[PDB]
């Protein structure tokens, strides 16, 4: 059940990809740590809720 | 955003001076840095982008 | 293998090749080996530079601060119910000197905290075991005015809760510099005086200093409400640089440090008396 | 082949050419030639200015005289060049500026003169001050421009507390910074030993914790020239020969244009 | 294992 | 397609951007865009300086006011830009300099105002003088810098012989130069007619009998702005609206670097 | 995710290559121990910064 | 494993 992922290495030792291992010990997922591997998304639903979304080089009002 | 009447017209200079010199007191000095000349008209709003110009990677 | 080069067997010479002569004016160190100037035997070399690698040189937890905090009846005059320390390697001299063989560095930092305590007075009853809160306050964040005010709520600042008697506390910090490397030396100013300034204090700055708060502070307190009897505690902070890289070598500090910059004051006489022709 | 040599060099940059018939080879600091900021090391997003030949050429500073009592001279970069033609204008019109340098130090004498100049290029050459007050040297004093500063044989603490001088007090055997001068050789350097060579030539890369920085707020390189062996001639007890420093910016680029910076050097 |  | 128009333009050069919502298209003088000197038209052999974004950007001159009595304004190039940032520094540090220009003239009012500005870009705009004395206008008077000069409705001969003014006397219907103004339209031009457009935009190529010349000794282009139809509003007999001129150097290159030229404008 | 390397054995017991095992428990590489497997380099950028690097048996100045 |  071990889960293996690559670390995003910031300061590299003078010694390439480094990994870390995770194992869940409990049946209830609420007990689990946070994966912190979070996908992002477009702001458009907030920055552009327009029915006709227009392109920035064209006149906003036409 | 210009919230004046439609019969009102005008041209405005909006600017950005990167650090290190005297903060602008005259249009003459402001012209010399990053700037947009905004013409008021049917498109009511103007956008000036302040480009990331820094020495450090994070301020 | 990481052993050093073997010594080559070298015999007599009568030639136009002269390794022994050179000109240091060029800026260069003469690349000579024993076999360039004396007859040598073959030696299979097994020695290595494993312990003098940059990581191995700094791979040791060094004492950078002694923070003192009291736990006692909150009276009404300047007390030590909580304490603050600006994070630095400059309050101590030993690690400071080691880091300063180099102009720039880049590394992750490991902090270990040894906490000791004792009874301040002859006797008023005793004290139940104490829990300590070590809170990091990054620049910009509200600093505490009182040992139990809202800032200790620590919702976003990282805090360590240490139980007295437990194994010394330990955390790791990423490389957190605003630049691509840490500057151990900065020949400059944070501000420039301009000809058009009102007072000439507007543009005044400390030589060599960069940001006002550098990296923030560690605020320390005893979470326990006070016992009747006073308990005094000291938190010793040990710092170790790990996953280390360094650039541009420098001469080591030869005279005693005098504050956070390169300033010297006295004991400017590092070298002993020895006669020119005395072994 | 043909007749070439380690001692005879011609350096050409822009409309300027230097010849030398008595060089001791030349140094490239840390093995790195000057270069422009690469896209994958770039931080300011605005299109840079690269003035090329108009700034990357040889500027000759005011000559200093070397005599039997001369304890040494120092300069900072870009500061020594702040008033140098179009380089200076570009430095003061932009918030950001990076540049490498070719440093050519000149000092000839005669086969009967004697003495040796230690020429050192130091990254981040922080100097020590005047006072009980730490890190208190003023900007105007820290930056002598083309004039440079000097070294002293000993530490005279600026005593006048009430109206302080806020100057550096660079002691020679301590390299003006709390270390021993004999170890300054770990820094990029050459020696002008008068029986061997007329000059020193050091090529400096931009060195910093950042790809580009404020040239007005921060000096990148310090140039320290100290007499390792004192000037001597015949029996004349008061000899004097000129030292001339010529410096060229290389691969100069500037970001963050706006109105001109006018620092207060009073 | 489940190596991602 | 999408919604584009002849009246709405964005001009971007260096760190500067101009927007306009009421343009009357834009003119490229003689159908030629600015360009650099080609190798087969090259004359000075020294490697040129091309300052690019630091000089080829929009400089806005001091605003002039247009009122019912305003007879007209004139400017010369490169002169109007001699003190403009790094362009000015490059102009005065080199013997030779060539450059093209984007000229943007700005004048808005209201749908109830009236009037028409004739905006003319003239190659070699030689102006007429003060006196009985021919070709006697002084350099300092010929070159007003950013201020520009004005036109007059009539010829007032500078009479004071003994201590002469040595100024131009540009009469408006004679285009300040002995010809009739109505024919000035053979020169590259636009009209700012207030019911139609806020502005004029003229792109100027370098024009000369040579590929490159002295910018300090010689102006290439003259900018003449004359009211073809007088400013009028409602019934208010003393109306006044601002005219603002913004100019950008383009494809600027300089040869013959040395110490800075400091002309005497007293 | 276990990582296995050879130890450089100093004093050998009277009993060949011996190994040690490493596993990273944390997502942030800053949390990791030091590998101490550090590669070295030439001193030349310091001991010989010369534009024309010359060979030791030839005259330094020519 | 990742045995080096
Ligand atoms: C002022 C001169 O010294 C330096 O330049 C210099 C450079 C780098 C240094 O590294 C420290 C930077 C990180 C600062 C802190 C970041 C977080 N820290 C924490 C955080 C949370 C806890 C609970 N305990 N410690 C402790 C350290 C320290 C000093
Ligand atoms: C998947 O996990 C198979 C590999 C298991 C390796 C040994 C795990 C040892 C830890 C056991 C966890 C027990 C938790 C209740
Ligand atoms: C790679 O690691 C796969 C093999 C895992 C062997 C069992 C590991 C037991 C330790 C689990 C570490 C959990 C750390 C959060």
């Amino acid at each position: 059940g071990a889960q293996v992922s690559s670390q995003k290495v910031g300061a590299h030792e003078n010694s390439s990809t480094i990994n870390y291992t995770t194992i869940n010990y409990y049946k209830d997922s609420a007990s689990n740590a946070a994966s912190k591997q979070d996908y992002s998304q477009d702001p458009s639903k907030f920055t552009e809720p327009l029915k006709d979304v227009l392109i920035k080089t064209a006149p906003a009002l036409n | 955003l210009f919230c004046g009447s439609m019969m009102a017209t005008g041209k405005i200079l909006v600017a950005y001076a990167p650090p290190g010199a005297q903060p602008p007191t005259s249009r003459k000095e402001a012209m010399l840095g990053t700037h947009v000349i905004w013409d008021l008209g049917l498109q009511s709003s103007c956008t000036m982008v302040v480009p990331w110009i820094s020495n450090v990677t994070y301020r | 293998q990481d052993s050093l080069p073997d010594t080559k067997a070298s015999g007599p010479a009568h030639s136009k090749e002269v390794p022994a002569l050179t000109a240091v004016e060029t800026g260069a160190t003469n690349p000579l080996a024993p076999s360039d100037t004396v007859q040598t035997r073959h030696v299979v070399q097994r020695r290595s530079r494993s312990e003098s690698t940059i990581e191995s040189f700094f791979a040791r937890g060094a004492c950078v601060a002694i923070i003192e905090v009291d736990n006692e009846q909150p009276t009404t005059r300047a007390q030590k119910l909580f304490a603050m320390w600006r994070i630095t390697y400059k309050d101590t001299v030993q690690l400071r000197r080691k880091l300063e063989f180099f102009t720039y560095s880049r590394f992750d930092m490991e902090f270990t905290f040894v906490v000791t305590a004792n009874f301040t007075n002859a006797n008023n009853g005793h004290a139940l075991n104490q829990v300590y809160q070590i809170m990091y306050i990054p620049p910009g964040a509200p600093t505490p005015k009182s040992w139990d005010d809202y800032t200790w709520q620590t919702s976003s600042n990282p805090s360590i809760f240490y139980t007295y008697g437990a194994a010394p506390a330990r955390i790791s910090v990423p490389y957190v510099g605003l630049a691509n490397a840490y500057s151990h030396f900065y020949d400059g100013f944070a501000k420039v005086p301009l000809k058009t300034d009102a007072n000439d204090q507007i543009g005044d700055s400390l030589y060599s200093a960069m940001t006002v708060d550098d990296f923030g502070v560690l605020a320390v307190r005893v979470v326990n409400d006070h016992n009747p009897t006073k308990v005094t505690s000291k938190v010793r902070i040990y710092m170790k640089p790990k996953h280390v890289r360094v650039w541009c070598p420098r001469p080591p500090r030869a005279v005693p440090y005098y504050g956070p910059g390169v300033d010297y004051r006295n004991n400017l006489d590092p070298l002993s008396e020895k006669g020119l022709t005395t072994y | 082949a043909c007749g070439y040599s380690d001692r005879v060099l011609q350096l050409t940059l822009g409309n300027s050419t230097i010849t030398t018939q008595e060089a001791a080879n030349s140094v490239v600091a840390y093995g790195r030639w000057p270069e422009f900021i690469r896209d994958d090391e770039a931080n300011p997003v605005d299109q840079p200015t690269e003035p090329d030949v108009a700034t990357c050429r040889f500027y000759t500073l005011d000559t200093v005289m070397w005599g039997k009592e001369s304890k040494g001279w120092w300069w900072k970069l870009p500061d020594a060049l702040r008033d140098m033609g179009l380089f200076g204008q570009n430095m003061y019109y932009h918030y950001l500026g990076r540049s490498g340098y070719t440093v050519h130090v000149q000092c000839n004498a005669s086969k009967f003169h004697q003495g040796a100049l230690g020429v050192f290029a130091i990254p981040e050459y922080c100097l020590a001050g005047d006072s009980d007050k730490q890190r208190y040297t003023s900007y105007a004093n820290a930056n002598p421009g083309e004039r440079g500063g000097k070294f002293y044989s000993q530490f005279n603490k600026d005593n006048a507390v009430t109206s302080p001088k806020r100057e550096f007090c660079p002691v020679d055997y301590l390299l003006g910074c709390g270390v021993l001068l004999g170890n300054a050789f770990v820094y990029p350097h050459q020696i002008i030993n008068l029986r061997t060579n007329n000059s020193a030539t050091i090529v400096l890369p931009y060195v910093n914790a950042l790809a580009i920085d404020s040239m007005v707020k921060h000096n990148n390189w310090g140039i320290a020239i100290l007499p390792l062996s004192p000037l001597d001639f015949a029996q004349d007890s008061s000899v004097e020969i000129p030292i001339t420093v010529t410096i060229a910016p290389m691969c100069s680029e500037f970001n963050g244009l706006r109105n001109v910076t006018a620092p207060k050097f009073q | 294992i489940s190596e991602v």
